[PDB]
Parts: structure tokens; C-alpha cells; sequence
RNA sequence: AUAGGUUAAUGAGGCGAACCGGGGGAACUGAAACAUCUAAGUACCCCGAGGAAAAGAAAUCAACCGAGAUUCCCCCAGUAGCGGCGAGCGAACGGGGAGCAGCCCAGAGCCUGAAUCAGUGUGUGUGUUAGUGGAAGCGUCUGGAAAGGCGCGCGAUACAGGGUGACAGCCCCGUACACAAAAAUGCACAUGCUGUGAGCUCGAUGAGUAGGGCGGGACACGUGGUAUCCUGUCUGAAUAUGGGGGGACCAUCCUCCAAGGCUAAAUACUCCUGACUGACCGAUAGUGAACCAGUACCGUGAGGGAAAGGCGAAAAGAACCCCGGCGAGGGGAGUGAAAAAGAACCUGAAACCGUGUACGUACAAGCAGUGGGAGCACGCUUAGGCGUGUGACUGCGUACCUUUUGUAUAAUGGGUCAGCGACUUAUAUUCUGUAGCAAGGUUAACCGAAUAGGGGAGCCGAAGGGAAACCGAGUCUUAACUGGGCGUU
């Protein structure tokens, strides 16, 4: 659901971004070495793309 | 320069008719 | 801008099932007490167009 | 990774450029011809024109007249109306499936095969042999 | 009594990029000619206004079910229609969206200044016009110079960006973030002052108008069977039991109330202010103008209209000496990483012009090279008819482009170099490839947690035949097909 502090941490952080569950982009999931994501999220996304 | 005028007429001008 | 279909066209072919066009023969408006009744018989259902005019057609109606 | 995909082969054609040199195949005159109405800026001849001969769309005579009505007559086939909702297949209703539109007012149901929740249609017309299909269906036609 | 005249108080006048409304309004061009038609109510002239303008509260659509001002967006659809039925022009109905708002006058009575609007003073809040604070780096190597390499620390709600002797989160200026207004102001409210009318009862309901005749013009609609709108001209009603419209026209039905006005938003534009962005240009590019450019220059004038950027990190911009005319120019010296960076200054290509060396060349005839090929000079190798340069002599041999039946052509074009200089972009449509999904595929505007998600209005396809009514795996043709045309795979 994204919260303050994880977001102003890593803004400054170049190689890593922090993203809410809809703003999943396809460049990013490729950009990143490697993607995170919450085991919350994921059930978000399992939903979005049906 | 200054230098720079050129008010080239129109052919120059005389003679010509060349058989008609 | 959306082409515009070349109107006078419009007025004398009907796209068919296949893709073909049909038109009303020519030769049947006036002039007709001196042509056969056969001649004027045949003139009465419509014809398909031609292989070679398909080509003209078409570029006058590409919305068909 | 993301310098690693690549597009499906044959999907990106290069496209001609012409007017680049000899090699290149569509050099100097670019594929144009020479001279002519046809090459030059802005050339060519507007439809229909087949030089100043009668054209085919004005030799042959005019023969419309458009029905008007037929503009708001709709045809239903029978692989529709199980997906009407309500078994009820109704002078719109189908409207509202969005298998009709709104302007439609006359709809026939058509032999175009394939019923089988029995369903009554209503307010429609019906070939001989869609009544038939949707009958033996278990359907019911009142008028 | 007017006109006339003096004074006075107010306001106007001129300029200005576009957007906007209004008065006028072309031709090139297209039609492969040209009159109708097109270009186009465009370009241009004119008048006027606002922050937006205009439009607007149905004498509107619909079709017997209903909707409910105007404006804008996507559809409807290049459809219906218009049309020397040519070229072309091109709706509406209905649907999805943005934004939504409704009020006065045509009037007198009572009650009276009560709603409201503008102009204005004050207050308040909020933006604006200066500002404040703002984290954390050192060691060493190369070097003229460290921000670079390597090592080890540190800040980060600050790794936007610029600068600094080469590429800096921690040198500087900032940035995030948190703060600040004495004064003047935009915007909201709150009131004071001015001007203004609110409210209830009972009334009223836009005539030289509607319509018509003549002539034009507008409506997609060219007079056409042409409704509808506007009016130069001549006419001219009804008035609610009345009147308008429903695309000739009549009946019935339905629906609206013209001949007075006002009205915010969704819409348009950028002379100019601020901040930010770019698969935009980088000095023949980009503004005409990176430069003291609308300049120098040209023109009586309107008006036209250039060229021209870079020493270095820092001027440390060369004291002094020598030749020379107390010259020009030069050589030393000195500065500097560099002077071959010396101001005619980063890089310094090419045409073009010289000095030096090797080889050839004064008995030889032509697209000047190419195949052969000695000698000479030079390197080789250990020789070994090998590399490089030159090229006696010799076989063959008439440049390039264009245009043409055909060109060495005495047919075109080019004095040479360098830089620039010509198949693009948008939207439609169809085909091929490719990808997704599949009898389904896909959304447009718009919403938006903004490349997602929503939105299926709509478009294409799954059914065809017939001008059409209509019929339907058939249908059309005909009284009817033994049939036939188009379709059914
Ligand atoms: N001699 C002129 C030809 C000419 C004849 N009459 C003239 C008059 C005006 C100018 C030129 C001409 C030429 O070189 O072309
Ligand atoms: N044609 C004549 C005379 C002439 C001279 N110049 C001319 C220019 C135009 C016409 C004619 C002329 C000649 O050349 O002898
Ligand atoms: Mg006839
Ligand atoms: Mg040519
Ligand atoms: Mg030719
Ligand atoms: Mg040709
Ligand atoms: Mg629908
Ligand atoms: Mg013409
Ligand atoms: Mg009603
Ligand atoms: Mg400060
Ligand atoms: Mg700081
Ligand atoms: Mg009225
Ligand atoms: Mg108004
Ligand atoms: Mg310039
Ligand atoms: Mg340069
Ligand atoms: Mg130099
Ligand atoms: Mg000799
Ligand atoms: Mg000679
Ligand atoms: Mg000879
Ligand atoms: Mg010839
Ligand atoms: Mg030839
Ligand atoms: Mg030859
Ligand atoms: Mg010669
Ligand atoms: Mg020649």
C-alpha cells in the first residue's frame, strides 16, 4: 500500500525505486536486478492481470 | 571588406538576330 | 482525412458476397424502339464488373 | 536485460529510401521512370480517370434508391439469445445485450444455427426454419 | 421657441502579439480547357471588444416512447444527401463524455429600501513582489592543474543543476527540508460608505412583426418536388376558442410559444512574467540577429537586408637586447603544460602557391591510364629477377553526367575545393510481414491511483439475395422455372 518513510529513503538511492502496486511498469520489472515486491503486493498483481 | 557591390546588368548588350 | 468515396461510383456499384461489385448494363436509358427485344431482354439483369476495370472500382470506393 | 530482447524476425521491415546512389537500387531517378505526368512532384492522374475516355463510373447508368428503412432493421442469429439474459428475447433486450442498437426497431431471428436454452421470443419475426430450431429447442414463438 | 454662442463638470482620442465578434471580400488554382462549380467566406482591408469573445434558458428535437439552455470532445459517417450528379461539397437523428444555472423588463398597489450586482474603504486569510538556515573528505598516484585511479571514512527527506587548473553527494553556489514581509498588491471571504433594487397581492405577455410577392444571401442542400433561416423591395395577419414547427402540401396527432434582454463553467489565444522539460539545432546549423542586427549596406520611398563566435587554467598579453625609417616586419630574451597557444591566436582538412631531395624528360605526336617492363635511387634479404619511389621502351586505350534509335562527339552540365542541397510528415484506406486473442476482436473521447486500471458509445466480423417492401441458407428473376444470376464450403 506504500508508506512515507520507505518512499523518502531510496529517493535518494539511485539504483533502487520503490513502487506501489499498481505502478508496476514494464521497463522497471526488467530495469532492476532485482524486484522485491510484498507477498501482499503479489496478490494484488495476481489480481490486475487476471 | 567593404567591398561588396555587384549590379551585373543584363547580358552586356550589342548585336544579334541570327537568321531568322 | 478520411478519404472520400468517389460519389458518382457510389450511385452505380454494389459490393457483392465474394467482393464483387455488379452494375446495371449500359445501352437500356433511350433509343430503344429500334433494338431487339432479345438484345434489350439481356440488358435488364445486372452483370458483374469486369476483371480489368476491378482495379478503377475499387479506388473509387474504399468504404464499400 | 534490457539489452537483449530483440523483435520477432521479419516483423520490422526496413523500408525503401531511394534516391541514394547507384547501389542502393532505387538511385537517380528513384524508381520513377523516366519523365511523364507520373514522375515530377505531385503527379498522377485522380481516380477513376482513364485518360480522357469516358470513365467506367460514368459510362454505365446510375441505378440506386436506398431503403431507409432498412436502416433500422436489425438480423439476430440464433447463436445469440442464449446470451440475452432473462430467457425473454424481447423487441430490444437484445437491444441491451448490445447485439441490436438502440436505433433498431424490426429484427428477424435467422436460420444462423445453434440454440439451446429454451427461450421465448416476442415482438420478432422468425424464419421457417429458426422457429423450427428454436421449437424443438424447447422454445416458445408468441408474436 | 428653437438654432447659434461662452463657461463648467465628466468621459473619449493613441499604442499593442495572438485568440474573438462584426462590416466588406479576391485571384492564382482544381475541373486535366472553360463560364456553372472550386479555391472560399480563405488571403486581404475595415470596425469593435473582452480576459476570454461568441453562443444560451426551446415558438428545440423526437415520433405516440421520450428528451429538456449554450458551449467543447468522441461517435453517428465520408453514411443520408448535394453536385456541369463532373471536379468536388457533406449533415442530422440518436449514443458516449467535459462542464452544468438560471434570471430579469414589457407595472402598479402595499410594504420599502429588505435579496443581489458593481464601484469602493477597512479587516482577515491566502498567493505575489527582497529574503533565512540548510548535512557530510581525507590519504595517496599521474599531472602545469585532480573533481580522475586506488584506499578508507562520512551525509542523504539533500545523487536537481552550475562552477571550480581534467570527470566533485562531503571546495563553492545550491538541492531536499524547515522558515521570513516593514510596505504594495492578485484572489477569496467579512463588513463600512456610495449607487442599486428585494418582498407579497393583483395584473401584463414583445405588429410594420408572422406570413406572402419580387431580388439575393444563408442553411451539407447549386430552385430542385425544397421545407427552414436572413432581408433590399412592395405588402401584411391571428392574439389562447390564439399562434409556430414536425423538409412540397393537406388531415389527424404530437410538440413548442417568435416578433425585449441578462447570464458562470467546460472552449480559444500568448506581446509578456516564473519555474521546469526535450531520441530539437550547435556558428552555411539554430532566430535575419550566439557578436552594440533590423545594424553596415541598397533604395526617392514603401521596402529589402548581410557578413562577423573560441589565446590561456590564469594576461602570467612578451621587461630588456639586435636589424630597420624613434617604421612595417623579424630574431633573441622572458611568461606558460604548450609561443609549433603571440593576439592575422583551440583543432587547422581541401582547392591553391613555394623551397628541398630521388627518379624521368630537349627525334618526339592524341582521355595521359592500364598489361608488360629495363635503368636509377633506396631499403631488404645473406644473395636469390624482393619492398618503396621513379617509369626509358612497349601492347591496348576517344573523360563523367544527362538525354537519346544512337554520343569521343563539334549535343547538355560542371574552373577547382570545402560545407550545405532533393521521396518527408499527418490522417484515412488496402495489401504483405509479425504479434495478441478468436467466432469473436477492439475500444473513442473521458475518468485516472495518469504508459496501469476504468470507460464497449462505437467499429470490424460471424448471412446472403433483392432497386425496395421483404425473404433468409437461401434469395432474385418470371405466371412458373427443366432454369439462370448473386450467395451457402
Ligand atoms: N550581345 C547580346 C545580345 C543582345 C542583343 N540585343 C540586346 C539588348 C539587350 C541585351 C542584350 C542584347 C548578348 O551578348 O547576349
Ligand atoms: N540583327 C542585326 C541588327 C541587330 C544588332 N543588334 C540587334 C538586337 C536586336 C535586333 C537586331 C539587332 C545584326 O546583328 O547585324
Ligand atoms: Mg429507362
Ligand atoms: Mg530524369
Ligand atoms: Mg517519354
Ligand atoms: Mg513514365
Ligand atoms: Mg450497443
Ligand atoms: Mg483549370
Ligand atoms: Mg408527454
Ligand atoms: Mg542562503
Ligand atoms: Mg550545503
Ligand atoms: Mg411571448
Ligand atoms: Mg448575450
Ligand atoms: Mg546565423
Ligand atoms: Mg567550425
Ligand atoms: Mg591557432
Ligand atoms: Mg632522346
Ligand atoms: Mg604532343
Ligand atoms: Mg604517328
Ligand atoms: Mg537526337
Ligand atoms: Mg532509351
Ligand atoms: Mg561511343
Ligand atoms: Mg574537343
Ligand atoms: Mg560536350
Amino acid at each position: 500500500e506504500l508508506d512515507e518513510n520507505l518512499f523518502l529513503a531510496a529517493r535518494n538511492l539511485h539504483k533502487v525505486d520503490v513502487r506501489d502496486a499498481t505502478g508496476i511498469d514494464p521497463v522497471s520489472l526488467i530495469a532492476f536486478d532485482k524486484v522485491v515486491m510484498t507477498a501482499d503486493a503479489v496478490k494484488q498483481v495476481e489480481e490486475m492481470l487476471a | 571588406h567593404i567591398c561588396v557591390t555587384s549590379k551585373w546588368f543584363n547580358i552586356d548588350n550589342k548585336i544579334v538576330d541570327h537568321r531568322p | 482525412p478520411k478519404i472520400k468515396t468517389v460519389r458518382g461510383a457510389a450511385k452505380r456499384f454494389k459490393k457483392t458476397g465474394k467482393g464483387g461489385f455488379k452494375h446495371k448494363h449500359a445501352n437500356l436509358r433511350h433509343i430503344l424502339t429500334k433494338k431487339a427485344t432479345k438484345r434489350k431482354r439481356h440488358l435488364r439483369p445486372k452483370a458483374m464488373v469486369s476483371k480489368g476495370d476491378l482495379g478503377l472500382v475499387i479506388a473509387c470506393l474504399p468504404y464499400a | 536485460r534490457l539489452n537483449t530482447l530483440s523483435p520477432a524476425e521479419g516483423s520490422k521491415k526496413a523500408g525503401k529510401r531511394l534516391g541514394r546512389g547507384i547501389g542502393s537500387g532505387l538511385g537517380k531517378t528513384g524508381g520513377r521512370g523516366h519523365k511523364g505526368q507520373k514522375s515530377r512532384s505531385g503527379g498522377g492522374v485522380r481516380r477513376g480517370f482513364e485518360g480522357g475516355q469516358m470513365p467506367l463510373y460514368r459510362r454505365l447508368p446510375k441505378f440506386g434508391f436506398t431503403s431507409r428503412k432498412a436502416a433500422i432493421t436489425a438480423e439476430i442469429r440464433l447463436s445469440d439469445l442464449a446470451k440475452v439474459e432473462g430467457g425473454v428475447v424481447d423487441l430490444n433486450t437484445l437491444k441491451a445485450a448490445n447485439i441490436i442498437g438502440i436505433q433498431i426497431e424490426f429484427a428477424k431471428v435467422i436460420l444462423a444455427g445453434e440454440v439451446t436454452t429454451p427461450v421465448t421470443v416476442r415482438g420478432l419475426r422468425v424464419t421457417k426454419g429458426a422457429r423450427a430450431a428454436i421449437e424443438a429447442a424447447g422454445g416458445k414463438i408468441e408474436e
